[PDB]
RNA sequence: UUAAUUCCGAUAACGAACGAGACUCUGGCAUGCUAACUAGUUACGCGACCCCGGUCGGCGUAACUUCUUAGAGGGACAAGUGGCGUUCAGCCACCCGAGAUUGAGCAAUAACAGGUCUGUGAUGCCCUUAGAUGUCCGGGGCUGCACGCGCGCUACACUGACUGGCUCAGCGUGUGCCUACCCUACGCCGGCAGGCGCGGGUAACCCGUUGAACCCCAUUCGUGAUGGGGAUCGGGGAUUGCAAUUAUUCCCCAUGAACGAGGAAUUCCCAGUAAGUGCGGGUCAUAAGCUUGCGUUGAUUAAGUCCCUGCCCUUUGUACACA
């Protein structure tokens, strides 16, 4: 029960990321950038899956299927008001991202601001801070 | 050298740079008769004990 | 920090001076007597005489006491 | 008096009044 | 049988506690609640230090409520403490011989004079260019 | 003779909620798998049937202090909102979970709707609370 | 019992000044000024400015 | 029990400070033998009021320092129980004995200071009050076992256990004899 | 009969005058009394800044003002206690008799 | 500079040193267990339950603070 | 010698006045006094539940004022004893006692080219006075960011974070003159911020027994820039308003920066004090990282001095006196 089992996934891989087996579950499926702790408690829940074990001591098709609870949000009847992008402007979804997903949807939010010369976009361009804080005294480090 | 118990028998005056040091004539425990002046350091009552290292050494009385 | 002030021993010693009579060695006796003859205004400055009163005639007794 | 302030702003308005 | 009871009060800081002394067995109740269920757990022997140094003996007799408001948890321990303290020591001058009293009561103010005497202190009120009673803001030169 | 005062009030809410699984007859709602308790807390309960240990504490709150509304067990359930960088203040708890907890105690016949507002405990429920204390006082003799 | 007059502001010229004029026994702190002292503070306009008048 | 008041459940009787000097600043027998640390205190309100407060409540209140600790004696109440738990394992002796030596044992006998001949200055040795002893032998010990906790493992009943038990011994292990031991050299380095 | 009259006053030597002479009165013409119950003083505390400018030492003024709630409830017919409180009035305390 | 790395589950031979080693301590304490067998303290606690449901060390108090237990008697 | 030009002592001074003190408010004490259906208690009758008792802030009316309220007096004075002292003034310790220095308010003669003309329909002179420096209207700015300062908030974790459970406050405030905007219980709807319904309250009456936080008990974590920390950034949703982009505020998911206890230098502070902790008042359509008050938990050190920084006095010297 308490000694390391064979087949221990101490380096597991979910979405071309380097995932610690060492680490409980709840807290390492977090490692994924799109999921918190709070997303990962509700699909390890979603998922009847047992978060009492560790991440190198579940089994592949247990991974498999999460990963698919993960990207499916809908299919396993999770809620609309949960998820990181709701409602874009493009296709109307309300659709959870998962690793690189953000950074892809990021990258393209950046530009297309800038693009279409919004203030916003002009204030990420030039690097300053957004959501109209006092730069008198606060962010020095970022500017040398 | 033996460590030695000296007892306050009249605290005098007040000594130091900032007031720091309480200057009192000790009694020795040991010798019927021989009494010495002793800078002392933290709150010091009329009659108690202390411990001196040296029995012998005696600080500048003003 | 208890140094009484020109009021209470004025007052005080003016009161041993003329009602030597009725005064004694005891605080309250004397505090009733001392309310009786003098008209003091407030009742912490009447406790304060009194209170000094039963303290010098405590010395009267003793000896040469000079004021 | 149906208006029925508190005592408070009664006197305040009294106060007021006679200032 | 006819009224034995003597409603006496305990008091260290805001918080106060009447403490209900009455003929019958003996059992010790705050507000419905026993005495060993009174949380906070730490202080339990701060509600048992009457009972402990008077033994179980004297409060055979006497059924004492006592009822408690006010202050914090700490406080309240030690009103109550007193108040069921004092109660016992009043009923004993009323109803007993004043030797058994005067016994108690001197067991009572050797182990501990927070047991009959109120605490006098009370929370100093604050006062401006200061975040509390003597504390000051802090000074800037230059 | 035993009542819920005699008794430890800290497993007296254990050994209700293991009842009330075991009546398993409480009107559950479906989002508890997901849900979060109050908005000043960051995670969800830790414990995956928190809703039968919610209903024994609403349940010991309503035998303690009868003609208690929601809006009481909000306030009474209210812990730190720690703000990141600002000061911490106080918070509520939520409106939705206490509201169906007392709903779930009253679709079982365990409390009652009494007059000048609020939930009062029923002669069913005081009668169940105290025999249950009767099985805790057993239990730690 | 005793009396205080203080008028202030500019005489003679442009530097202002204050004359006091005081006679009797007169107290100043503690609880007594309040039902003792009568004090009153008024304003008298001349051609050149303001003068202060203090009535105590 | 109307006869004898075991701390928690530690006897108080068969304690002796064996030490002349530190015997009346050291409160453990016979009328300061009480149930709990905890007390309302009034030790503040004299100038040697504070001699006669328990050395269990006088380590219970030393013990609640830097910053985010000021005022939680409960805590310290539950770390003083559970160090004197583990101390009678580690040891077997009456753990207030035990407290009483390592209290003995951290106090200097002398200290440097700046004096006089005013004019320019002097660095001279001086004795430390009996009172001054068991005040500092209880600040060390307690920053002892403090600093020692702070980021590891090894939990603050643990650590104050650690530094009693080695104090008590005179090991020049704990914080306490190793700090009393650089303050009686200097002492003597310019005496 | 069961009437109700309060006295509200900043001023506290003649609220009480004004309750011992409703006591004096009630008892002269031998009607119940309920004697003078005293509801909590509310204190009006206002604190502000003493100087006009800002460019002092932060001194605050603090100012109080006391007010003060009697009610003493009769047994009585509207109109003998209506002809004892028409009589001596002053300036500091105000009068309400309340029938119901 | 340096760095701890415990062990999340039991190597053979650390589990060995467990079932032999612990009960002879006359201190059982989590921290004790997890500094003495190179093991986080979840493992240190886990083991310890195994320990005393098994009916083998003597536990003197527990808390959500500090759990203590003790080497069993001997007579 | 004292907190003190506070006193008693020496004494060509005696007697006094202002400031200190006294005074007003405040905190602690009364089983003594006057009172209570806008405050209770105790007994009682009833009602509900556990096995005669027990519990009840479940219901209801004869006694009384312990607890709450606020009026009148009382009480404490270095008064008792033991020391020290010119034997004085007074200081140290100890009994008894609710206190053996609670804290504020006020505040002298004389002055400063200190601040305010942007508090005033206090106000001299000057300016301007129709294309206004008057005033209304609509837009932005008062926040702009390579920079250097000052007051604060949150942290750097295991004397801890997270999740449950258990349990206790005191100051207040609350529906408006022109003035519109109040404090909210309770029943349904929504995860959440919110929406709709009928109510109480001009307030010891209703919000309310103000179920506050820290703390407490039981778990998960395990020395890893980690479940520490939450800056920065993306997306959606509510409320306030005639209007939120240069995000008013608040909520939900996601992003996870430095920071491992802090150089020279420097601040505030001695008892219910420092500090931790939250709750009210001000501003307020919206609204606290500020400030002004309140309670809860509650210490280490000291009862000393002129070494440091200040200010104050006496002696002495002077060719200074717009000094």
């Amino acid at each position: 029960s308490l000694v390391i089992p064979e087949k221990f996934q101490h380096i597991l891989r979910v979405l071309n990321t380097n995932i610690d087996g060492r680490r409980k579950i709840a807290f390492a499926i977090t490692a994924i950038k799109g999921v918190g702790r709070r997303y990962a408690h509700v699909v390890l829940r979603k998922a009847d899956i047992d978060l009492t074990k560790r991440a190198g001591e579940l089994t592949e098709d247990e991974v498999e299927r999460v990963i698919t609870i993960m990207q499916n949000p809908r299919q396993y009847k999770i809620p609309d008001w949960f998820l990181n992008r709701q409602k874009d402007v493009k296709d109307g979804k309300y659709s959870q991202v998962l690793a690189n997903g953000l950074d892809n949807k990021l990258r393209e939010d950046l530009e297309r601001l800038k693009k279409i010369r919004a203030h916003r976009g002009l204030r990420h361009f030039w690097g300053l801070r957004v959501r109209g804080q006092h730069t008198k005294t606060t962010g020095r480090r970022g500017r040398t | 050298q033996p460590i030695k118990l000296a007892r306050v028998t009249k605290v005098l005056g007040r000594t130091g740079s900032q007031g720091q040091c309480t200057q009192v004539r000790v009694e020795f425990m040991d010798d019927t008769s021989r009494s010495i002046i002793r800078n002392v350091k933290g709150p010091v009552r009329e009659g108690d004990v202390l411990t001196l290292l040296e029995s012998e050494r005696e600080a500048r009385r003003l | 920090g208890r140094v009484r002030t020109k009021t209470v021993k004025k007052a005080a010693r003016v009161i041993i001076e003329k009602y030597y009579t009725r005064l004694g060695n005891d605080f309250h006796t004397n505090k009733r007597v001392c309310e009786e003859i003098a008209i003091i205004p407030s009742k912490k400055l009447r406790n304060k005489i009194a209170g000094y009163v039963t303290h010098l005639m405590k010395r009267i007794q003793r000896g040469p006491v000079r004021g | 008096m149906a208006v029925q302030i508190s005592k408070k702003r009664k006197f305040v308005a009294d106060g007021i009044f006679k200032a | 049988g006819p009224l034995q009871s003597v409603q006496v009060f305990g008091r260290k800081k805001t918080a106060t506690a009447v403490a209900h002394c009455k003929r019958g067995n003996g059992l010790i109740k705050v507000n419905g609640r026993p005495l060993e269920m009174i949380e906070p757990r730490t202080l339990q022997y701060k509600l048992l230090e009457p009972v402990l140094l008077l033994g179980k003996e004297r409060f055979a007799g006497v059924d004492i409520r006592v009822r408690v408001k006010g202050g914090g948890h700490v406080a309240q321990i030690y009103a109550i403490r007193q108040s069921i303290s004092k109660a016992l020591v009043a009923y004993y001058q009323k109803y007993v011989d004043e030797a058994s009293k005067k016994e108690i009561k001197d067991i009572l103010i050797q182990y501990d004079r927070t047991l009959l005497v109120a605490d006098p202190r009370r929370c100093e009120s604050k006062k401006f260019g200061g975040p509390g009673a003597r504390a000051r803001y802090q000074k800037s030169y230059r | 003779g035993v009542t819920v005062k005699d008794v430890n009030q800290q497993e007296f809410v254990r050994a209700l909620a293991a009842f009330l699984k075991k009546s398993g007859k409480l009107k559950v709602p479906e989002w508890v798998d997901t849900v979060k308790l109050a908005k000043h807390k960051e995670l969800a309960p830790y414990d995956e049937n928190w809703f039968y240990t919610r209903a024994a504490s609403t349940a010991r709150h309503l035998y303690l202090r009868g003609g208690a509304g929601v809006g009481s067990m909000t306030k009474i359930y209210g812990g730190r909102q720690r703000n990141g960088v600002m000061p911490s203040h106080f918070s509520r708890g939520s409106k939705s979970v206490a509201r169906r907890v007392l709903q779930a105690l009253e679709g079982l016949k365990m409390v009652e709707k009494d007059q000048d507002w609020g939930r009062k405990l029923t002669p069913q429920g005081q009668r169940d609370l105290d025999r249950i204390a009767g099985q805790v006082a057993a239990a730690k003799k | 019992k005793g009396c205080e007059v203080v008028v202030s502001g500019k005489l003679r010229g442009q530097r202002a000044k204050s004359m006091k004029f005081v006679d009797g026994l007169m107290i100043h702190s503690g609880d007594p000024v309040n039902y003792y002292v009568d004090t009153a503070v008024r304003h008298v306009l001349l051609r050149q400015g303001v003068l202060g008048i203090k009535v105590k | 029990t109307p006869d004898i008041k075991l701390f928690g459940k530690w006897s108080t009787d068969d304690v002796q400070i064996n030490d002349i000097s530190l015997q009346d600043y050291i409160a453990v027998k016979e009328k300061y033998a009480k149930y709990l640390p905890h007390s309302a205190g009034r030790y503040a309100a004299k100038r040697f009021r504070k001699a006669q407060c328990p050395i269990v409540e006088r380590l219970t209140n030393s013990m609640m320092m830097h910053g985010r600790n000021n005022g939680k004696k409960l805590m310290t109440v539950r770390i003083v129980k559970h160090a004197f738990e583990i101390i009678h394992l580690l040891t077997g002796e009456n753990p207030l004995q035990v407290l009483v030596n390592a209290i003995i044992n951290s106090g200097p006998r002398e200290d440097s200071t700046r004096i006089g001949r005013a004019g320019t200055v002097r660095r001279q040795a001086v004795d430390v009050s009996p009172l001054r002893r068991v005040n500092q032998a209880i600040w060390l010990l307690c920053t002892g076992a403090r600093e020692a906790a702070f980021r590891n493992i090894k939990t603050i009943a643990e650590c104050l256990a650690d530094e009693l038990i080695n104090a008590a011994k005179g090991s020049s292990n704990s914080y306490a004899i190793k700090k009393k031991d650089e303050l009686e050299r200097v002492a003597k380095s310019n005496r | 009969h069961r009437i109700r009259i309060t006295l509200t006053s900043r001023n506290v030597k003649s609220l009480e005058k004004v309750c011992a002479d409703l006591i004096r009165g009630a008892k002269e013409k031998n009607l119940k009394v309920k004697g003078p119950v005293r509801m909590p003083t509310k204190t009006l505390r206002i604190t502000t800044r003493k100087t006009p400018c800002g460019e002092g030492s932060k001194t605050w003024d603090r100012f109080q003002m006391r007010i003060h709630k009697r009610l003493i409830d009769l047994h009585s017919p509207s109109e003998i206690v209506k002809q004892i409180t028409s009589i001596s009035i002053e300036p500091g305390v105000e009068v309400e008799v309340t029938i119901a | 500079r340096d760095k701890l790395n415990n062990l999340v589950l039991f190597d053979k031979a650390t589990y060995d040193k467990l079932c032999k080693e612990v009960p002879n301590y006359k201190l059982i304490t989590p921290a004790v267990v997890s500094e003495r067998l190179k093991i986080r303290g979840s493992l240190a606690r886990a083991a310890l339950q195994e320990l005393l449901s098994k009916g083998l060390i003597k536990l003197v108090s527990k808390h959500r603070a500090q759990v203590i237990y003790t080497r069993n008697t001997k007579g």
